């Protein structure tokens, strides 16, 4: 119960966000690199800034685009010993934005 | 606006009593039952409280855990869950079984 | 007398925080 | 350890005083002299002659091995001068010697990091590269 | 059903407003003098325990049956003549008041079924000898409280070191690892199509 309701000092260093950002898409590619399932269509990736990106084109004024990368702890590493999956984030650019 | 009543020694005597208060479970349940949680001179006297983790001041203080309850406190989701009777049982617990 | 000692807890023993934290200090995350 | 251990026996010990006594004064003593022995049952709760003895030889036994606990761990005792002047000049000598250790760490650990940039750097232009260049 | 005392009335005298009017005061730099004086946090040095400042002395509480000090880098120990012991003194004093203890119990058994009424001095001799038992006890522990901060930091440098030296293992794996690789390069574009038609021939 501290664990689940304890919150972190509200001071966030910003450098270590980017170095955090930085071994996280790092991350991002270990895992990728060896992640088990890629399907073909995705097969080109840009490991972004923060972000895993994903396109694939498509109409409706935009290209069908995902990002992607994760916050689950216990896999990070693991991750590659779950080969089979996976929790992975989203964050996906169309021509709405709201939705 | 009544005009301020206060004691120099008694006041830091009191206020090493309502950290050790604050240690208390129990009675961070009844203090968010009676909504004092809803008060920001309350959260500003919590801040005034920050001065008792100091060396020379917390060599003083006699239940530790009050420290970390503040910083529990720190979070309002986690005072609205104080006012509930099954977390508080469970931060209850949770002492007896470190103890 | 009194010497300063260093020492930094070290017999005691999370990216989800981490998010929910740069959430509030930057909004989203996208930008 | 040893010392905290050893207070909690002479403390066992004064517990064995009073709980003892208590005891025996608890449970049957009616003797009758020349009269007839006679009890008030319910308050008496009697307990068997044998059953008495037996039980106050058993706490002989119980205090006095209490005690020759308490004399070899008096034996276990480590002599130790009270002066900490030997302790201290070796806490001083540690806090010293874990201070330039640190150093030492700090000075190559802010190389490594360095160097772990570096190769993950490398790292980066292979793994683009390589997807890329099979798909 | 439970219940328990409400905070100091000064929490509810909080406001940020009167803290804006004493940040006021601060920028110009009676109401305002009271509210910093309010503000400061005025610890104490000493005197006050009550809701010591030192620890329980044993003198302070009963009659001491005896005293005793050890030199720097030294220990005393002799051979007096009780079952001929030849031993360490601290312990033997020790040792003498545990079987003197044992003896007045005995003592106090006796007079208990010859005499109830008078224990009162019995237990009082009793009484004395488990509180030096403990006086003494306690002037062994400062020494040992300061061995185990000493085996702690011992704990804390071991870590120390044994954290450096795999700190340097891996660091040379990774400047071995990182130069067996090496192939650094920029606008790698370029030697991917050149790599295309290297493949190619």
């Amino acid at each position: 119960t501290s664990k689940l309701y304890m919150l972190s000092e509200s001071p966030l260093s910003t450098k270590q966000i980017l170095q955090t950002l930085h071994a996280l898409n790092m991350l991002i590619r270990i895992r990728l690199s060896l992640y088990e399932i890629i399907p073909t269509p995705f097969q080109h990736f840009t490991i972004a800034n923060g972000r895993c990106t994903f396109t694939v084109p498509n109409e409706f004024s935009v290209s069908l685009t995902t990002n992607s990368q994760d916050p689950k702890s216990t896999g990070i590493s693991f991750q590659w010993i779950v080969v089979d999956f996976q929790f992975h984030l989203p964050d996906f650019s169309s021509t709405p934005a709201k939705y | 606006l009544l005009s301020k009543v206060p004691d120099d020694k008694s006041r830091f005597e009191i206020e090493l009593e309502f950290v050790q208060m604050l240690s208390n479970p129990w009675y961070l349940n009844f203090l968010a039952q009676h909504k004092y949680f809803e008060d920001e001179a309350f959260l500003q006297y919590l801040e005034y409280m920050e001065y008792w983790r100091e060396p020379e001041y917390v060599k003083f203080i006699i239940y530790p855990t009050c420290l970390h309850m503040l910083t529990l406190l720190k979070n309002p989701q986690f005072r609205n869950d104080i006012s509930r009777a099954d977390l508080s049982k469970q931060v209850n617990d949770e002492i007896y079984y470190e103890w | 007398s009194l010497d300063p000692e260093i020492i930094g807890g070290q017999n005691n023993f999370n990216l989800q925080q981490i998010f929910q934290k740069i959430i509030q200090e930057r909004g989203p995350f996208r930008d | 350890c040893r010392c905290t251990q050893l207070q909690d026996t002479i403390d066992e010990v004064a517990t064995q005083f009073y709980s003892s006594i208590h005891y025996l004064s608890s449970h049957h003593d009616f003797v009758p002299l020349p009269g007839q022995e006679k009890v008030s049952d319910s308050k008496v709760n009697p307990i068997s002659a044998e059953e008495l003895q037996f039980a106050q030889r058993d706490l002989a036994k119980d205090l006095v091995t209490k005690f020759m606990q308490i004399d070899t761990l008096i034996n276990q005792l480590p002599g130790i001068s009270t002066a900490p002047k030997h302790q201290l000049e070796k806490i001083k000598k540690l806090q010293n010697s874990i201070e330039e250790k640190q150093l030492e760490r700090k000075s190559l650990e802010s190389e490594n990091e360095d160097l772990k940039l570096q190769l993950a750097k490398r790292i980066e232009t292979f793994g683009r590269l390589s997807c890329v260049l099979f798909q | 059903f439970s219940a328990f005392p409400p905070p100091p009335p000064y929490y509810k005298l909080f406001t940020r407003e009167n803290i804006e009017k004493v940040i006021s005061n601060m920028e110009k730099e009676e109401i305002e003098s009271l509210a910093k004086l309010f503000k400061k946090p005025s610890c104490l040095t000493s005197g006050t325990y009550q809701m010591p400042l030192d620890s329980q002395d044993t003198g302070a509480v009963s009659a001491s049956s005896v005293n005793e000090g050890f030199r720097a880098d030294q220990k005393s120990k002799d051979g007096e003549t009780s079952d001929l012991i030849k031993i360490p003194r601290r312990a033997y004093e020790l040792r003498f008041l545990s079987r003197s203890l044992m003896l007045n119990f005995l003592e106090l058994l006796g007079i208990m079924a010859k005499a109830p009424e008078q224990f009162p001095s019995k237990v009082e001799n009793i009484r004395v000898l488990l509180l030096n038992l403990h006086h003494l006890i306690n002037d062994y522990r400062p020494h040992q409280s300061r061995e185990s901060l000493i085996m702690l930091l011992e704990k804390q440098l071991k870590h120390e070191e044994s954290q450096v030296e795999l700190l340097r293992t891996h660091n040379r794996q990774m400047t071995e690892t990182l130069e067996k690789y090496k192939s650094l390069d920029f606008n790698m574009e370029k030697e991917g199509d050149v790599i295309q038609q290297l493949k190619s021939s």
